[PDB]
């Protein structure tokens, strides 16, 4: 098995299950919800145009990245 | 011989017993002639003579004087090789502490004489003083004095006050203590303490008390007074070149303790003052301990070396130790290695032997073969004679050679078809020919292994070989028994070629009388290889009394699946070779002629494929070029797209609409996306190509490409690796897990640049650092199972249980992912299994269910089938060879005396070791299917609307069709919107239910008026005023904030009349009331029309790898334990919030002892007044297994671990039969803990092992009185391998001081009775063929 | 919230800390802390940063 | 008692640095050959 | 001799076969027999097994051999 097969195995699983792990994370398909879940904020249409079934609006969600940039 | 082998403690009589003699002088030899001296380290006068026959003196040098003792010097004329077994001692001048009874961790000298180790060992280094027997002089036994409070407690006192410092003083400890009338006085307190921790350490220390009563040590030899030295041949001092020499550390540790012996030995002698004899007593103590152990202490003395010296207990113990690197792992004689070449002109049977090698090996069977016909008439000549090589000692290898095995053996050896025996065929060179087949055997490439061949000797040893480890006899993988000698990549691709067709090839069309014309026209250059013909075939059926029933016929084929049936036997049909024939197919061909065969038609029909296949892809000439990676040509487009996109999800965060988290998932979502794309374009490009006619049309047919040929036949690699030749790359990864999210557009046909060349090699430089940091760790599993299951070995015929797992296949949701002929095959049926119409029994019992009837019991639609199982075995250490089945590497069944926990560790490790060794996790129900609903635990109710919403808890969904077998299982959600009846055979394509996980309501059962009394706003609700449509909400809460004055009591949920008389419950004389607990959206107003079964209040709202398998079989307490329903009976809750909740299931016939502590953060499954029977659930997750143990059956943590595991197994792929699972579980839950001790002769408190427990609970049940009951306990394979029976066994893998002081001091025995135990001891295993020698043997004890 | 839990509040008891987790045990003098703590990052033949 | 909630901690996550140990040695010892063989206790 | 199938599916067991094989080619070897079957010059462990494959050799006929050899 030459010894660089398995690292093939190993790097294929590496990029696959990176690549799920992120496209889990792209909520596809959702409700139209108009306002924000942690502000109330009316999400602008365009964004809904982007992404549908964003429950969190832009920064919001900026500061959700910041907050879980550490962890906890 | 010895038949047993017993540890104790050494008694000083029997240290100066084994010795010859005082070790007196700290001097090894004599410097100048290299002589031993006299009494010195390396005496001859003790241990012997340094020539065989010879003294040290020079005078009875002769091997006339034998025997004799000279008078000069001292020695006895004797052989050298005595020195290896003769021991003196040293008596040492004052006692010292054995350290291994003092520095162990239980420490037994401590836990003996009922003193803390910190006393001890403060007496032993010259602190305190310590009172022997002190008369009635106000004092106790037993104590520290301290020098000063000893000094003035002797004022007053002219009693000699018997008070002792260091070791003299435990010595006199130990020996005027008791131990049997200590055993009375603390059974008579323990007549009077039924405590805790008091009875607690009162039993604690009475188990070592009794055992030291039985065993026959005394306390007084855990104090050493004489000190045994080793052989001098086990610390020898061999004279290196030049002058040098090289000795062990041991001669260090010895010198030093002789040293300060005569010192401490002078100092005594000289009346010296007491604090630099307490010194030198207390040096010497320390020299004893680190020679006997150097590090227990601390620290471990270094000598002119750095690293610390090797003692006695590092000489046994440690990686490095005999226990482990001696007993086992060693060298061996008649072996060699070379390098593997392929040769494929062997058959199955044969490996191809140098000549070189074979004249080397075989050498004495070529002096007994060449002088017995003579041709040398000394064995010197004989030597002469083959170190010349002549033209004779060829024929007489070559005769010698001729059915005589060699078992070649690859390093790694994972399995058991790492070693297998060849008949050797003598080639030249220096490389050894290896059977192409075996090769995804042994996993042996030819990228430069080399194979360890040994030779066997003995007629059973070539017997061996020749009948359980020849390459025929193991052609079917043990852990699947699936072949293992499937034809890997060139095979497949001649097998491939030939058979697969062309639309328009030259002679198409032509009618052809059978194979031989196939060929003919072929090999003539009439016709292609694949061209579809109408070729008369024979092809053989048994579908009779054995009878191989002809049938001609006239198919519709192409030539060279004509050409390949020819070597196909008989017994096949000829459909198996009428198509592609890529990989699995052949392995399904090869596994059809198997089933239907039997063993050497399959390995003659092996041999052929693989030279057919050879012969047929040299004929091919299937090449590869650079032509053969067609690059899509959208692949621009969707590049250009892609980039497209990603430039406008960068304007839209350079627009602030989404931020850098969403756009690097949005640009690797989109760029995944267009890779898919890309991958899709090639791969539609090259399997479909263009090619005209036998009427000059356009015809698509599938491409002869050999890159589509080598990736579509499954010869090597697949469509991946097709992707990154002629389709983009992708994204490439990180060794932190991220993704780079600018991708590789390019590919291998193309080039890469120097930046995408850069950012590949993260991850395939993290790619082979995994690989070569797994491969240092491969059989870490495989050794970690064999130590579970080293001692179980198949000792009987038929225990004859009724028990067993009853086998039903893994429909998870949808689809079933492995059916019931995959689990059912070969197990044997514990019970009488009937068919549909429940009337006749299809398989009487005791069966092997082969193919034959699983697929009888697969046409009759059979659906649960109770097999016989490894895990109810009524057999004692064994298990019996229907209880495990069929053997899996061979298809017959089991024989006795098969390690099957040897070989399941191994059928989980080798197939465990393709798994990752790093970890990696990952509105209305869709029906799709028509059929029957049938449910269990089914309690509905109706609603006035026509829908239903289900009150009882696990109704989950069961859909059978009108065959039996289950359709659509899934878990019904607590009162989701049914659109689904009752039991009425539905129509595919309408949705049974409409789940909502913000809608768990509490439906009623009966309509009425849901008015509210005990109902107190403030003190248990919220005020919950919903101003979106403006209705009277009343939310419960939680114990967070509400007062004290209604947390206790509970709000009615109870339903009336019109009137205001309250309804009863159907069956039930209590009230309608459904108190509610936390956070239930309340809808419901006093006195509202409702009906039965409203929405009252609703509740709002897979890992892999080796890793994963490490952890199921260690049994890890998860740390969100699924908490269970511990008893049968209806539910309340307990205490609010000191931590945690209470909740009493209350039994209606039975007692509540049982509120348990139920954190808060745990959310109920259940409601407060849901009745649930034991083995039932509250909590929602990771099931722990020990809870499955305790409360439902074996069979329940049985089906749970072999579920769970093979759920790791299956998800990557790999296959495996579910008997190995179920050794390593019947060997892990073989400890039960007694509650009713009974008449039974054990403990309340009593963990031991179970098949101890059934064979007396077996006999005390056999008289007139009755046995105990005994709830059985499961641990991990690292802590069910610590409590073995064997001291020599555990020794091996647990660590050897504590197991050794363990079994000194019990007085232990070691019948041997094992597989590592004779294996350490040099005697037969008693497993395989010297399973009759331990019948031959325990013949002879009954005698 | 570091100042919250920090039982120390002037230089005197702050090298008292220092010298006990130094050196623990001793009684710390004014001085003997004090020089300890200077000569550990600021003097060339203990601290040195090249 | 620090020393018994260093055992705790070390069992209740399946590991100790020397950060936590030294964290969680008393007051009143000083050189590190006793302190090693705490190591080797915990060890 | 390639594979002991017929041999092991005469007696029934596969390791009792190797001890049975064992013993007659012990005998045929250094105990002074003759081969049942004629030999084809095969070694003495497959000649064994050859006089295992037609019935010849079990362990009854063995050891009521063995009875006949003391018998004299
Ligand atoms: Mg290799
Ligand atoms: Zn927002
Ligand atoms: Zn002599
Ligand atoms: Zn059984």
């Amino acid at each position: 098995s030459d010894e660089a097969d398995e690292a093939y195995s190993v790097t294929e699983q590496l990029t696959m299950t990176g690549i799920n792990r992120i496209r889990q994370k792209i909520n596809a398909h959702g409700i139209p919800v108009y306002l924000c879940e942690a502000c109330g904020n009316p999400i602008p249409e365009a964004r809904r145009k982007i992404f549908p079934g964003v429950t969190l609006c832009v920064e919001c969600q900026a500061y959700q990245e910041r907050q879980r940039k550490h962890y906890a | 011989e010895f038949d047993a082998i017993k540890i104790a403690l050494a008694s000083p009589d029997m240290i100066r017993s084994w010795s010859f003699g005082e070790v007196k002088k700290p001097e090894t030899i004599n410097y100048r002639t290299f002589k031993p001296e006299r009494d010195g380290l390396f005496c001859a006068r003790i241990f012997g003579p340094v020539k065989d026959y010879e003294c040290l003196c020079g005078k009875y040098k002769r091997l006339k004087h034998r025997g004799v003792i000279c008078e000069k010097c001292g020695v006895e004329v004797t052989q050298t090789k005595v020195r290896r077994e003769r021991m003196g001692h040293i008596e040492l001048a004052s006692p010292t502490a054995h350290i291994w009874f003092l520095k162990s961790l239980p420490s037994r000298i401590g836990l003996l004489l009922d003193m803390p180790l910190r006393d001890i060992e403060r007496v032993l280094y010259f602190e305190s003083y310590v009172v022997i027997e002190g008369g009635m002089t106000n004092l106790e036994r037993q104590q520290i004095l301290t020098e000063e409070q000893y000094l003035d407690a002797l004022e007053e006192f002219g009693d000699e006050f018997d008070a002792k410092m260091g070791a003299e003083a435990i010595q006199a400890l130990l020996k005027s203590m008791d131990l049997e009338q200590e055993c009375e006085q603390l059974r008579e307190e323990l007549n009077e303490t039924n405590s805790e921790t008091k009875r607690k350490k009162l039993t604690k220390r009475i188990k070592l008390l009794e055992a030291f009563v039985q065993s026959g040590n005394k306390p007084e030899w855990m104090i050493l007074t004489v000190l045994p030295v080793l052989p001098p041949d086990l610390r020898p001092l061999v004279p290196l070149d030049g002058g040098r020499f090289a000795t062990s550390d041991l001669n260090d540790l010895y010198r030093r303790v002789i040293n300060r012996n005569n010192r401490l030995k002078r100092l005594l002698d000289l009346a010296a003052p007491d604090i630099i004899v307490r010194n030198e007593k207390r040096m010497l103590q320390e020299a004893v301990d680190a020679l006997l152990d150097n590090g227990r202490r601390g620290r471990a003395i270094t000598g002119s070396n750095k690293r610390p010296l090797k003692s006695l207990a590092d000489m046994i113990k440690g990686k490095q130790g005999r226990f482990r690197q001696n007993l086992l792992g060693k060298r061996v004689d008649y072996s060699g290695r070379s390098v593997i070449t392929v040769g494929p002109y062997l058959r199955l049977h044969q490996c191809g032997l140098p000549k070189k090698m074979a004249l080397e090996l075989f050498k004495p069977f070529i002096y007994g073969k060449l002088e017995l016909r003579g041709l040398a008439t000394t064995i010197k000549a004989a030597k002469k004679m083959v170190e010349r090589e002549e033209a004779v000692v060829w024929d007489i290898l070559d005769e010698v050679i001729r059915e005589h095995p060699v078992l070649l053996n690859r390093a790694p050896t994972l399995h058991r078809l790492g070693i297998q025996a060849f008949e050797p065929v003598l080639i030249e060179g220096k490389a050894i020919q290896l059977h192409p087949l075996v090769c995804a055997a042994y996993n042996a490439d030819f990228d430069g292994d080399q194979m360890a061949v040994h030779v066997p000797l003995t007629l059973e040893a070539q017997l061996e070989a020749r009948a359980l480890m020849m390459s025929t006899n193991n052609i079917l993988s043990p852990a699947n028994g699936e072949p293992i000698i499937v034809p890997s990549q060139d095979v497949v691709l001649g097998l491939y070629y030939m058979t697969r067709d062309c639309v328009n090839a030259k002679g198409e069309g032509m009618v052809l009388t059978g194979p031989k014309e196939a060929e003919r026209l072929y090999r003539s250059g009439l016709a292609s290889l694949h061209a579809r013909v109408k070729v008369r075939i024979t092809e053989y059926e048994k579908d009779a009394n054995g009878e191989l029933v002809a049938k001609t016929s006239l198919k519709d084929t192409t030539v060279g699946r004509a050409i390949l049936w020819m070597i196909v036997p008989k017994g096949l049909p000829y459909s198996i070779v009428n198509q592609a024939l890529g990989k699995k197919a052949i392995s399904k061909m090869l596994n059809t002629c198997y089933r239907i065969l039997g063993l050497k038609p399959t390995v003659i029909f092996a041999d052929q494929i693989m030279y057919t296949g050879f012969a047929y892809a040299a004929r091919s000439g299937a090449s590869v070029g650079i032509d053969d990676m067609v690059i899509p040509e959208k692949k621009h487009e969707i590049i250009s797209e892609a980039e497209a996109e990603v430039a406008e999800i960068q304007e839209q965060f350079q627009s602030g609409l989404v931020t850098a988290g969403e756009r690097y998932n949005k640009v690797i979502d989109i760029w995944a996306a267009a890779n898919d794309r890309v991958s899709k374009a090639m791969m539609d490009n090259l399997q479909t190509e263009t090619v005209i006619n036998r009427d000059g049309q356009e015809e698509k047919q599938v491409s002869f490409n050999s890159i589509y040929m080598m990736a579509d036949s499954g010869a090597r690699g697949s469509a991946a690796q097709i992707r990154q030749l002629a389709g983009m790359r992708g994204l490439m990864a990180k060794p932190d897990g991220s993704i780079i999210e600018t991708p590789i557009t390019a590919n291998f046909r193309e080039g890469l640049n120097v930046l995408q060349y850069f950012i590949s090699t993260h991850g395939a430089r993290k790619g082979l650092a995994d690989t070569a940091l797994k491969t240092a760790n491969s059989g870490y599993l495989t050794r970690r199972l064999v130590d579970v299951a080293q001692d179980l070995v198949v000792t009987e015929d038929d225990c004859g249980t009724h028990e067993g797992i009853m086998m039903t296949p893994v429909i998870e949701g949808g689809d079933v992912k492995e059916p019931l002929r995959d689990r059912v095959l070969g197990r044997v049926t514990a019970e009488d299994v009937l068919k549909p119409g429940t009337a006749d029994i299809l398989v009487p019992r005791n069966t092997l269910l082969h193919e034959q009837w699983c697929d009888l019991l697969e046409e009759n639609s059979v659906d649960a089938v109770k097999v016989r199982s490894v895990v109810s075995c009524d057999t004692d250490f064994g298990v019996c060879a229907h209880c495990y089945g069929r053997d899996l590497a061979r298809g017959h069944i089991i024989n006795k005396g098969e390690a099957i926990g040897v070989i399941a560790a191994q059928s989980i490790g080798e197939p465990g070791t393709q798994l990752t060794m790093r970890t990696f996790h990952i509105s209305s129900i869709q029906v799709k299917n028509k059929g029957s609903i049938k449910l269990s635990n089914v309690k509905s109710v109706v609603n006035s609307s026509g829908k239903l919403v289900i009150t009882s808890r696990n109704t989950e969904l069961k859909l059978i069709d009108e065959f039996g077998r289950t359709k659509e299982s899934y878990k019904v959600p607590y009162g989701a919107v049914l659109a689904k009846g009752d039991g009425e055979q539905v129509a595919g394509g309408e949705t049974v239910a409409n789940w909502d996980p913000h809608t768990m309501p509490v439906i009623t059962e009966v309509s009425g008026f849901v008015r509210f009394t005990d109902m107190i706003d403030g003190q248990t609700i919220t005020r919950q005023t919903d101003e979106l449509t403006g209705l009277s909400s009343l939310v419960v809460l939680d114990s967070a904030e509400r007062t004290a004055g209604g947390k206790d009591l509970r709000p009615a949920l109870k339903i009336v009349d019109a009137q205001g008389n309250d309804v009863l419950i159907p069956g039930t004389d209590m009230p309608a009331q459904y108190f509610l607990p936390g956070k239930a959206i309340v809808q419901l107003e006093d006195g509202v029309q409702i009906s039965s079964g409203d929405t009252l209040a609703r509740i709002p709202q897979i890992t892999g790898g080796l890793p994963r398998v490490a952890d199921l079989f260690e049994a890890r307490r998860p740390k969100e334990p699924a908490i269970l329903a511990e008893i049968s009976g209806i539910v309340s809750f307990g205490k609010e919030t000191k931590g945690k909740r209470r909740l009493v299931i209350t039994p209606v016939d039975g007692s509540d002892p049982y509120e348990e502590m139920i954190p808060k953060w745990r959310q109920l499954n259940v409601f407060e007044g849901e009745r649930v029977e034991r083995g039932d659930v509250i909590s929602d997750g990771p099931e722990a297994p020990h809870d499955i143990l305790r409360l439902r059956g074996v069979h329940a943590v049985t089906r749970y671990i072999v579920n769970e595991v093979q759920d790791v197994y299956r998800l990557q792929g790999v296959k495996i039969n579910d008997k190995h699972i179920e050794v390593i579980v019947r060997q892990m839950l073989r400890k039960a803990t007694i509650v009713n001790a009974g008449s039974s002769d054990f403990l309340e408190g009593e963990q031991v092992e179970y098949s101890r427990v059934k064979i007396a609970n077996r006999e005390l049940e056999a008289n007139g009185k009755v046995g105990a009951t005994y709830s059985r306990d499961l641990l991990g394979i690292t802590k069910a391998s610590l409590a073995t029976e064997s001291f020599i066994s555990a020794a091996s893998f647990q660590e050897t001081t504590r197991v050794l002081t363990e079994a000194a001091v019990a007085g232990k025995r070691d019948e041997l009775r094992g597989l590592k135990e004779n294996v350490i001891v040099g005697r037969l295993i008693p497993a395989g063929t010297g399973y009759a020698y331990h019948q031959d043997r325990m013949r002879r004890r009954a005698a | 919230e570091t100042l919250r839990v920090d039982p120390t509040n002037d230089r005197l008891s702050a090298l008292v800390e220092i010298y006990r987790m130094m050196r623990p045990g001793e009684p710390p003098t004014r001085e003997a802390a004090e020089s300890l703590f200077e000569n550990l990052f600021f003097s060339e033949d203990r601290y040195d940063l090249s | 008692s620090q020393l018994k909630l260093l055992v705790t901690r070390g069992k209740e996550q399946g590991y100790l640095t020397y950060a936590e140990v030294n964290d969680h040695l008393p007051e009143d010892i000083v050189d590190s050959d006793q302190i090693e063989d705490i190591i080797q206790m915990i060890n | 001799r390639v594979t002991v199938q017929d041999a092991v599916e005469k007696i029934g067991n596969r390791f009792d076969l190797v001890l049975v094989a064992a013993r007659r080619a012990r005998q045929m070897q250094v105990g002074g027999k003759d081969p049942l079957v004629p030999e084809e010059n095969d070694k003495t462990t497959v000649i064994a097994l050859r006089e295992i494959e037609e019935g010849l050799i079990n362990n009854q006929i063995l050891d009521v051999r063995e009875r006949q050899e003391q018998q004299e």
